[PDB]
RNA sequence: AGAGUGUAGCUUAAAAGCACCCAACUUACACUUAGGAGAUUCAAUUGACGCUCUGA
């Protein structure tokens, strides 16, 4: 059960868009995160 | 009464990969993204997309597409590590990567004389030994590896006592932090099981009732 | 002309009426009472009643309260009762189902306010 | 009245408690105050998971002192939520921690660190 | 000089050492419920009340409501809160089922039993219907406890009731 | 230090004119309603499952401590003793793609 | 194999009332408001269907 606290929404009302940008830190490990300017993937060098 | 003093352990693998979603959770997630968009408040990404092409229409009447295209192709560059090393193997029961989204439980054959039983891994304890220390000794004994597990407490989880000389069987619950599980093709018969094969591999009442303290999720 | 119990000023609700409309919203059922000061229930209408229950979708919603308001009001016109007091809690006052209940009662023929005592 | 049998029928201040180390004495053992830090790159998953933790704790009869949040950091931004807990059992330490383990959505980490 | 209480004191059994382990009235409404229940209980001190006081049915009913909630317009109308209720069906079926107990309440409230029979209560099983002629067009009905003028009641009324001898009395 | 970050950024005031348009249809709100209804069904079934697990496992460990108490009266005293290894206890959340 | 048995979670409730879940206000909880799902194991007080405990 890793999907309960995932079905979310921004509970604020003074918020801009967020976009499900897949992030990798260094390990080829993708996580869906919401960030400004709809990126599709990330890597921290 | 001479008690055959038996300790044991029930080993857990925490899933590194998340579970897939319900289709109802799919429709609800899509709905939350729609209604989440509906109440947002002027993201600068669209301010650098919507009004900019309006101003370019004003300049032509008298780049966001490149950013999206680069993000799309760079999305096409890095392939995803596949969440399924599960159906291709299909018989690597000894391997730690048999499943990724569920819990995995250690489970070892034991050959006795009066019995011959496929058992959740045990040990034999001494009154001097701590029960937690019995399970700590149980960790790096039977597998013959360099794992790194983790317990929680000296509280047990599931007790089953069978006789034929008195006896008792105590079931703890550990949790694998990491594993330097050297030479996974052992001579031992450790098998990692999700939940369903525990009702397959383990028939009797002292073993068909382990799943009521296995974290089923 | 009859006395109302004038007193009871530190305590909710006021006992100063002749007839009270008391709504009992349970988990499953909406319920509506018409009582004296005695506590003698004069006229009731619940959804725990086959005549009203079967024509409803759910026994607890705003439709249940408008229904039980029509039914309660029609039952009270034929009891010679024309004046209740309804005293809600300030959240039950601003609920939709009790505004709908009150609109059902007033449109039904019952004034939810008693005439004063003539001294 | 002080001499009647109904004396003190109206008293109520013994019914309101109008008012830290761990208590592990000899038989009845319990943790002190705790801290559960929730760090994520998402406001949504951290807040919502803190909700799920908080509603578990209210649904299992645990004193939850605070549920505050820590300030974020310039890095991407890392978000934190602190949901304090005081008082568990031996069995309830295991059973309570296994669900918080087995309910994490996506990449959000835990802490069973205590106060100070 | 203390004298000990006669029966049990209130707030005795819930009085424990760990109040913080006891779940509390989170609301106003729950306290009002429990509080009214304790008001209605018989006590030993002096109180205000001293001085100022088969299977086929559930089968067809379960299948009947189960058929009732299955229609799409009933759910869609009820969620848009424009669904209503026919008052006539409820009226006639009320005349059939539980009407007699309610007419028993109205006869007890209006003191018909303490005066008409010295307290010998009974249940009006027959759904009687009496109405007075108001000219030729319409007619004033008599329900339990109505107001009717003696001009409307100048002439003897029409009595209709569904039954099978009888003696009627006013 | 009482500095938090629930304070709203000042930029979210002026240009609030991108989406004043919120219009739907009947069947969109009908399907939205059926998602909320059947999703409360789904979530309720979930907490029935988890409550069943906490009940089952909690009774399992209490029965275990009873048997361990009645078969070893010097081990149920130490079964209650807590571990000092659970002050810095951590676990990171799951991922998608293995390294 | 025997014994205890039996309404949805609980009921010396008789198809009820509290429990329960989602949605909204809340950091969140709580309150409140809008909704949701519910049951008397099957046949004649009696037997036989499902559970628990004691057996081999």
């Amino acid at each position: 059960d890793s999907s309960r606290a995932s079905l979310t929404r921004v509970h604020r009302q003074a918020y801009a868009r967020l976009y499900p940008v897949l992030l990798v830190k260094q390990d080829g490990s993708t996580i869906h995160i919401r960030y400004r300017e709809p990126r599709r993937m990330l890597a921290m060098p | 009464s001479p008690w055959r003093l038996l300790g044991a352990l029930c080993l857990q693998r925490p899933p590194v990969v998340s579970k897939p979603l319900t289709p109802l959770q799919e429709e609800m997630a899509s709905l939350l993204q729609q209604i989440e968009i509906e109440r947002s408040l002027y993201s600068d990404h669209e301010l650098r997309a919507l009004d900019e092409n309006q101003r370019l229409a004003k300049k032509k009447a008298d780049l966001a597409q490149d950013l999206e295209d680069m993000w799309e192709q760079k999305f096409l560059q890095f392939k995803l590590g596949a969440r399924i090393t599960e159906a291709d193997e299909k018989n690597d029961r000894t391997s730690l990567n048999r499943k990724l989204d569920r819990n995995l439980v250690l489970l070892v054959r034991e050959k006795f004389g009066d019995q011959d039983v496929w058992i959740l891994p045990q040990a034999e304890w001494q009154p001097g030994e701590t029960l937690r220390g019995t399970a700590e000794r149980t960790l790096a004994t039977l597998s013959e590896n360099n794992m790194e597990a983790k317990f929680l407490g000296n509280a047990p989880c599931g007790h089953y006592t069978f006789k034929f000389l008195g006896a008792k069987v105590f079931f703890f619950k550990a949790l694998l932090l990491t594993g330097d599980f050297s030479q996974a093709g052992n001579k031992g018969h450790h098998v990692w099981v999700t939940k369903d094969e525990l009702g397959d591999y383990l028939k009797p009442k002292y073993l068909a009732q382990v799943r009521r303290f296995v974290s089923d999720l | 002309v009859a006395r109302k119990e004038r007193g009871w000023r530190t305590v909710f609700p006021s006992r100063e009426f002749w007839h009270r409309l008391r709504v009992i919203r349970t988990q499953h059922h909406v319920e509506a009472l018409v009582e004296h000061q005695n506590g003698k229930v004069v006229v009731s209408a619940s959804t725990r009643e086959w005549a009203i229950k079967k024509h409803l979708y759910s026994t607890r919603n705003v439709v249940a309260c408008e229904s039980i308001g029509r039914v309660l009001a029609q039952r009270c016109l034929e009891a010679g009762i024309n004046f209740m007091v309804y005293q809600p809690t300030p959240w039950e006052a601003a609920s939709d189902s009790m505004k709908r209940l009150q609109s059902a009662m007033t449109e039904g023929g019952v004034v939810l306010r008693e005439p004063q005592r003539i001294y | 009245y002080k001499t009647k049998p109904t004396h003190g029928i109206g008293k109520y201040k013994h019914l309101i408690k109008a008012e830290v180390r761990a208590i592990n004495l000899g038989t009845d053992y319990e943790y002190g105050v705790l801290n559960i830090h929730l760090t994520a790159y998402d406001m949504t998953l951290a807040e919502s998971y803190a909700q799920y933790v908080h509603n578990l704790c209210n649904s299992l009869s645990i004193k939850v002192e605070e549920s505050y949040a820590m300030p974020t950091k310039t890095i991407l931004t890392t978000h934190e939520r602190v949901v304090q807990i005081s008082g568990l059992s031996a069995t309830f330490a295991e059973i309570f921690l296994e669900i918080i383990q087995s309910s994490l959505p996506e990449g959000v980490r835990l802490s069973v660190k205590e106060h100070t | 000089r203390r004298t000990p209480p006669l029966g049990p004191m209130p707030n005795s059994d819930i009085d424990l050492s760990n109040l913080e382990r006891l779940e509390k009235y989170r609301s106003f409404d729950r306290y009002r419920r429990r509080a009214e229940q304790e008001a209605q209980a018989p006590h030993w001190w002096r109180t205000y009340r001293e001085y100022f006081g088969r299977t086929q049915q559930l089968l067809e009913r379960k299948q009947a409501i189960q058929e009732l909630r299955a229609n799409v317009e009933e759910e869609r109308a009820a969620r848009l809160r424009t669904a209503s209720v026919p008052l006539d069906a409820v009226r006639a079926e009320w005349e059939r089922t539980c009407g007699p107990y309610h007419k028993q309440r109205l006869a007890e409230y209006y003191g018909l039993y303490r005066d008409l029979f010295h307290g010998a209560t009974f249940v009006p099983r027959v759904p009687l219907h009496v109405a007075y002629a108001v000219g030729e067009d319409d007619l004033m009905p008599v329900y339990c406890g109505n107001e009717v003028t003696p001009t409307e009641a100048a002439q003897a009324p029409e009595v209709t009731y569904e039954a099978e001898l009888w003696t009627l009395l006013l | 230090i009482p500095i938090e970050d629930f304070i709203t950024p000042l930029k979210f005031l002026d240009k609030a004119r991108e989406r004043p348009q919120v219009e739907l249809t009947f069947e969109e709100t009908e399907r939205r309603a059926l998602l909320l209804k059947k999703w409360s069904l789904y979530k309720q079934q979930e907490r029935k499952m988890e409550r069943d697990t906490i009940r089952a496992m909690l009774e399992a460990q209490q029965e275990a401590l009873e048997e361990l108490q009645l078969e070893s009266p010097k081990l149920h005293a130490e079964a209650i003793k807590r571990d000092p290894n659970l002050f810095p206890f951590e676990k990171e959340g799951p991922h998608y793609t293995p390294p």
